[PDB]
């Protein structure tokens, strides 16, 4: 049935933190277990495997600071992680690797039981509120809101309070180098309007108690 | 292991996903196996050793291999398979490997060039001693672009950050590229440019100071 | 003129593990199976050939004790003719077997709070024991089709398995005492 994992959070480059993945319906104790992991936007990467005896593997990008255990007392599979990286950022999966006893004819092989996954960020970024720059701008003009390098996620962007949601598309953050986060609104109005009719962004960044009104103008 | 970026396919045709390895990898051993996974969820096994299918996946999935290459195929395709397929190998001495991933798409609607809107720094951004170029990429199917900056005519590759394409509410896709640069650097140069490449064809916008 | 030292082996403060079961040869004494049967009240006491009373008339060239420690359910296993993980891989009768197995519940000895993992098994082999054989090898055993290289990993297992005797174990999980009698003149009634 099942593999809920925990532990996962924010850390500082240099830190460590303990994933768990405590199964239901299966024993972990009994199968060969995995830690494969998914950084933002890539593919899949598999971390570390434990089979009988207590043997344990791991892949070249991990080895010495990553260990994986289990209690069997409480069903529950582990991850040790030591010296994180920013690259260490992922997503974290937990799964159970079928292996030649599964059917008994071949040599199984493959993860068939996966956890929910639990994210984990390394970053020194310090919770900050964004700075928000206006963009100003045929029949109909473009104009915008820059929200810029803030941390972490979410930030909340409407215009005019909330009343003008037509045209608007908001766009998903990107992360840069500097660990911060920026994102942009536009709205497309009709050009006729941009001598009548006044535009505002607002933007909320609840982690910074930060609420910012900005004009955008020609 | 190496798969293709993207792959097509209408609804009811059939498409091959391909998963090239090494002498090492698939080319030693029968313990390939695929997965499918969607947005925000985990994934799931559909093919192992090779050419097995889990009870409860359908049989339009099928897999083989030849050489260092595995293969996953995907028959009467259907609007559901629209995912993130990767294989997996073996990789020697109880060690695993993944492909980097290939993204299905089930032609829904007819291609669709992307939309561009390039944005110069503001005057408030420039007063506080920094500047940013916004470039805002939308309404483009399937979800697939490269995002190329240039400083007059030479290419930036620095202070560039994309985002990963995010599917609109008309199932078309958005993206956005920003540009880090200097005040100076934005005064300095007769123009800016960012280059969005989606099936080949370049849309591109250009700003100045 | 004197006793077989039978309490050697059954009074013995130490046992093997299954899987390196040990042997004792018993010769050159007298040996009266009728004050072994009702030495203790012995769970299990089960002979093939004849009976108690029946051996103490009969000699034999040589007798031996193999003795060793299982878990209560794998009793059972140590009988002529039967399957299993033990009578398979680690301690096999000869179909035609004439001599005695004794057993006795161990628990009070042989089981610790969290856990004795001393006493082992051997879980995994290519192909069964002869009768009276005894494998204490310790390869890597291959389950599937890829090399083990000579370590545990992807279905590469090491071959022992330990018995984790705790006093709460149910009663088919704790250790008993097991000794086997064999009877192929220095021995006689």
């Amino acid at each position: 049935v099942q593999l809920v994992e925990s532990g996962g959070g924010l850390v500082q480059p240099g830190g460590s933190l303990r994933l768990s993945c405590a199964a239901s319906g299966v024993t972990v104790s009994s199968n060969y277990m995995s830690w494969v992991r998914q950084a933002p936007g890539k593919g899949l990467e598999w971390v570390s495997a434990v089979y009988s005896g207590g043997s344990t593997y791991y892949a070249d990008s991990v080895k010495g600071r990553f260990t994986i255990s289990r209690h069997n007392s409480k069903n529950t599979l582990y991850l040790q992680m030591k010296s994180l990286r920013p690259e260490d950022t992922a997503i974290y999966y937990c799964a159970r690797l079928i292996n030649h006893y599964y059917d008994s004819s071949g040599d199984g092989g493959a993860f068939d039981i996966w956890g929910q996954g639990t994210m984990v960020t390394v970053s020194s970024a310090s919770t900050k509120g964004p700075s928000v720059f206006p963009l100003a701008p045929g029949g109909t003009a473009a104009l915008g809101c820059l929200v810029k390098d803030y941390f972490p996620e979410p930030v909340t962007v409407s215009w005019n309070s909330g009343a003008l949601t037509s045209g608007v598309h908001t766009f998903p953050a990107v992360l840069q180098s500097s660990g911060l986060y920026s994102l942009s609104s536009v709205v497309t109005v009709p050009s006729s309007s941009l001598g009548t009719q006044t535009y505002i962004c607002n933007v909320n960044h609840k982690p910074s108690n930060t609420k910012v009104d900005k004009k955008v103008e020609p | 292991l190496t798969q293709p970026a993207s792959v097509s396919g209408s609804p009811g045709q059939s498409i091959t996903i391909s998963c090239t390895g090494t002498s090492s990898d698939v080319g030693s051993y029968n313990l390939v196996s695929w997965y499918q996974q969607r947005p925000g969820k985990a994934p799931k096994l559909i093919l192992y050793e090779v050419t097995k299918r889990p009870s409860g996946v359908s049989n339009r999935f099928s897999g083989s291999k030849s050489g260092n290459t595995a293969s996953l195929a995907i028959s009467g395709l259907q609007a559901e398979d629209e995912a993130d397929y990767y294989c997996c190998s073996y990789a020697g001495s109880s060690t695993w490997v993944f492909g980097g991933g290939t993204k299905l798409t089930v032609l829904g609607q007819p291609k669709a060039a992307p939309s561009v809107t390039l944005f110069p720094p503001s005057s408030e951004e420039l007063q506080a001693n920094k500047a940013t170029l916004v470039c805002l990429i939308s309404d483009f199917y399937p979800g697939a672009v490269t995002v190329a900056w240039k400083a007059d005519s030479s290419p930036v590759k620095a202070g560039v950050e994309t985002t990963t394409p995010s599917k609109q509410s008309n199932n078309k896709y958005a993206a956005s590229s920003y540009l880090s640069l200097t005040p100076e650097q934005w005064k300095s140069h007769r123009s800016y440019s960012c280059q969005v490449t989606h099936e080949g064809s370049t849309v591109e916008k250009t700003v100045a100071p | 003129t004197n006793l077989c030292p039978f309490g050697e082996v059954f009074n013995a403060t130490r046992f093997a593990s299954v899987y390196a079961w040990n042997r004792k040869r018993i010769s050159n004494c007298v040996a009266d199976y009728s004050v072994l049967y009702n030495s203790a009240s012995f769970s299990t006491f089960k002979c093939y050939g004849v009976s108690p009373t029946k051996l103490n008339d009969l000699c034999f060239t040589n007798v031996y004790a193999d003795s060793f420690v299982i878990r209560g359910d794998e009793v059972r296993q140590i009988a002529p003719g039967q399957t299993g993980k033990i009578a398979d891989y680690n301690y096999k009768l000869p179909d035609d077997f004439t001599g005695c197995v004794i057993a006795w519940n161990s628990n009070n000895l042989d089981s610790k709070v969290g856990g004795n993992y001393n006493y082992l098994y051997r879980l995994f082999r290519k192909s069964n024991l002869k009768p009276f054989e005894r494998d204490i090898s310790t390869e890597i055993y291959q389950a599937g089709s890829t090399p083990c290289n000579g370590v545990e990993g992807f279905n590469c297992y090491f071959p022992l398995q330990s018995y984790g005797f705790q006093p709460t174990n149910g009663v088919g999980y704790q250790p008993y005492r097991v000794v086997v009698l064999s009877f192929e003149a220095t021995v006689c009634g």
